[PDB]
């Protein structure tokens, strides 16, 4: 019945950003209120609509991806962007409509020894396309030398962990990003927003 | 050529993570990422 936002913003844990999670939200009633105020923010960009305006509109079906970057990655998420992120991670088309939030989450995902469970992609043979993801683990070939499925010189394991801790700077902390995609098919739209009908 | 110093980059980053140096390793990541997107 209503639109159950507080379980992705609010789940204990969160996707590694190659291994991001997609919600699918339907069938149900939003205010787009309980998440403005969910926590303070460090992003909250929406590219077609904005949150007021969010209240009024019906939908088909709402996407919620989530994951954990670090702080200096967020700005990645965002359409016509380039990096390590939006390269090999997590890819935003050009033509997107929905929004981006980002909050630190330093407190529940760093640890004193570092966190190694959050994890990013740092090598692939070619950039993702729009909302692709790719959770493979090849080996990748850095040289002229076939790997044959060994790791070693110029043949890399594909992802490292992030290793977050409390004591780095707020560009090395973890924060927690949703990424919410508004759908519009030829169909009952399912997902309306508070102040519609 | 490229790949030597492709190599001694990544050895330092993952040396860098095994000694405490997270954050220094964090940003090796960073330049192994640019240097192979490059030329
Ligand atoms: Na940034």
């Amino acid at each position: 019945n209503l639109c159950p936002f507080h379980e992705v913003f609010n789940a204990t844990t969160f996707a590694s950003v190659y291994a991001w999670n997609r919600k699918r939200i339907s069938n149900c009633v939003a205010d787009y209120s309980v998440i403005y105020n969910f926590a303070p923010f460090s992003a909250f960009k929406c590219y077609g609509v904005s949150p007021t305006k969010l209240n009024d509109l019906c939908f088909t079906n709402v996407y919620a991806d989530s994951f954990v970057i670090r702080g200096n990655e967020v700005s990645q998420i965002a359409p016509g962007q380039t990096g390590n992120i939006a390269d090999y991670n997590y890819k935003l088309p050009d033509d997107f409509t929905g929004c981006v939030i980002a909050w630190n989450s330093n407190k529940l995902d760093s640890k004193p020894s570092g966190n190694y469970n959050y994890l990013y992609r740092l090598f692939r043979k070619s950039k993702l396309k729009p909302f692709e993801r790719d959770i493979s683990t090849e080996i990748y070939q850095a040289g002229n030398k076939p790997c044959n499925g060994v790791a070693g010189p110029n043949c890399y394991s594909p992802l490292r962990s992030y290793g977050f801790r409390p004591t780095y700077g707020v560009g090395h902390q973890p924060y927690r990003v949703v990424v919410l995609s508004f759908e519009l098919l030829h169909a009952p739209a399912t997902v309306c927003g508070s102040n519609s009908e | 050529d490229k790949l030597w110093i492709l190599q001694k980059i990544y050895e330092i980053m993952v040396r860098l993570d095994e000694e405490g140096h997270g954050e220094a390793s964090l940003m090796v990541s960073d330049l192994i990422y640019e240097f192979m997107k490059r030329d």
